[PDB]
């Protein structure tokens, strides 16, 4: 459903993010509360953007 | 075991004189109850 008044803040919304350039596939029946970096090619981020 | 996310308990008593060599019998395994938490398990250690 939709939330007008619920999650819609006015100073935007932070507490929610969702993953989009790891590597890491979330298979089903599974969960990640991991929050990494991506790498690309060298240099491993990992935490140190 | 851990199908789905429950927790599978077979557990069964038999009497036996034996240190080791166990032997050749056979005799099958029960269970007791089901857990359903569903969660996921990678490690375990026994307690002594």
């Amino acid at each position: 459903w939709n939330s007008n008044n619920l999650d819609s803040k006015v100073g935007g919304n932070y507490n929610y993010l969702y993953r989009l350039f790891r590597k890491s596939n979330l298979k089903p029946f599974e969960r990640d509360i991991s929050t990494e970096i991506y790498q690309a090619g060298s240099t491993p981020c990992n935490g140190v953007e | 075991k851990n199908i789905d996310g429950y927790f599978k308990i077979y557990s069964k008593h038999t009497p036996i004189n034996l240190v080791r060599d166990l032997p050749q019998g056979f005799s099958a395994l029960e269970p007791l109850v089901d857990l359903p938490i569903g969660i996921n398990i990678t490690r375990f250690q026994t307690l002594l």
